[PDB]
């Protein structure tokens, strides 16, 4: 036993124009078991996380987006450009979506890989995140 | 529009109600039953993907919550504190996620 959260893969259509400051590009229902008393965090794969930051990449590796994943006016989580956590302790069960850092003004897009993973979190700053559960791989398509 | 009664209306402690559905839209991706009047996350009580049936308890979960395909919930051993509304999102891979709130009373027998 311990906190699983299980995040779906999701592949959309859709322009980085779209993304302006706070829009749920996708909901996504994620519901984490366990984690009574443990904060509930998510953090990106190595692939798409550096030096304690959360970001998407293109084929190219040229093109680097920072995005944040936010509840869909669920609950409150701390906002962090790399881990994502509740304060509020307990389970949790709702829809996250993905929330761009700053109007990216539409910039030539193509297909960007942006893997998540659920899990748990220690403390605070400290950077005690443990992905538990399952890993959700977002795509980014432009159509 | 997506409506949502409780039958019976009254409930007796130590029953059952069942939170019928009516007017379920397509494109379901899963139905999220709150404690509440509004779509929350931290006061969930459970989530239920139809696709593959995989159901999630939520931090509201008692264990007497059954969900059905049509969405309707079936609450079993009915207690004083379950008087009050209770609010179903109907995640749909079309982000409209129709919200809509039911609500019942209970009384106790004897
Ligand atoms: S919605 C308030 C609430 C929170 C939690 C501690 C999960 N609960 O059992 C209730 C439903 C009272
Ligand atoms: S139970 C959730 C689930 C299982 C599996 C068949 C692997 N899936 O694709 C989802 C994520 C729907
Ligand atoms: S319950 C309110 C709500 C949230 C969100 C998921 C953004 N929605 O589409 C609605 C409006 C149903």
């Amino acid at each position: 036993e311990e906190c699983q959260v299980r995040v779906g893969d999701l592949t959309v259509a859709k322009t980085r124009g779209q993304l302006t400051d706070a829009a749920p590009i996708g909901p996504v229902t994620v519901q984490a078991l366990g984690c009574n008393a443990r904060q509930v965090a998510l953090k990106a794969d190595t692939d798409n996380f550096e030096q304690g930051k959360f970001f998407l990449i293109s084929d190219n590796n040229r093109d680097k987006l920072y995005v944040n994943i936010r509840p869909m006016d669920n609950s409150a989580w701390t906002t962090d450009n790399g881990v994502f956590y509740k304060n509020d302790v307990g389970s949790w069960g709702g829809t996250i979506g993905i929330y761009v850092d700053g109007q990216q003004t539409n910039t030539p897009p193509g297909n960007y890989t942006l893997t998540l993973t659920g899990g748990y979190w220690a403390k605070d700053n400290k950077q005690g995140f443990t992905p538990s559960g399952t890993t959700g791989t977002t795509k980014l398509t432009v159509t | 529009k997506l409506t949502i009664e409780s039958t019976p209306f009254n409930v007796a402690e130590g029953k059952e109600v069942l939170l019928l559905v009516h007017n379920l839209p397509q494109h379901l991706f899963g139905y999220s039953w709150y404690k509440g009047e509004r779509c929350d996350g931290n006061c969930q009580i459970i989530g239920y993907v139809i696709g593959t049936q995989c159901a999630t308890p939520g931090p509201a979960y008692s264990g007497r919550e059954i969900i059905y395909p049509n969405a309707s919930l079936l609450i079993q051993n009915i207690i004083q504190n379950d008087t009050g509304f209770y609010t179903l999102h109907v995640i749909k891979s079309d982000l409209v996620n129709e919200e809509a709130t039911g609500q019942f009373r209970v009384y106790p027998e004897l």
